[PDB]
């Protein structure tokens, strides 16, 4: 996992 | 046999409380955008979205024929959300309180059915 919510 | 109005009567109760968790409900009310939330790899992890809309106008709609084909969605809903944020995030965490929500509704219903 590269992303979180943002 | 279940007819569509007696799953709405029996199960919407259970998503209704899910609706009622604020803020936890929040990130689950409509479909992830992925360009909106930043994330532009979701769809490369999640093959199958779910979220509450679409659960609801399904239900509402009579698209499940059997308890079980609602119950796996909600679950499809959840997992899609502990796949793809981090177990720290916020949005995994309130998939879990979710689901804990989700399991005490669901339990009972189920026996009565």
């Amino acid at each position: 996992r590269r992303y979180q919510k943002s | 046999i279940f007819k569509p109005e007696e799953l709405r009567q029996a199960l919407m109760p259970t998503l209704e409380a899910l609706y009622r968790q604020d803020p936890e409900s929040l990130p689950f009310r409509q479909p992830v955008d992925p360009q909106l939330l930043g994330i532009p790899d979701y769809f490369d992890i999640v093959k199958n979205p779910m979220d509450l809309s679409t659960i609801k106008r399904k239900l509402d709609t009579g698209q499940y024929q059997e308890p079980w084909q609602y119950v796996d969605d909600v679950w499809l809903m959840f997992n899609n959300a502990w796949l793809y944020n981090r177990k720290t995030s916020r949005v995994y965490k309130f998939c879990s309180k979710l689901a804990e929500v989700f399991e005490q509704e669901i339990d009972p219903v189920m026996q009565s059915l």
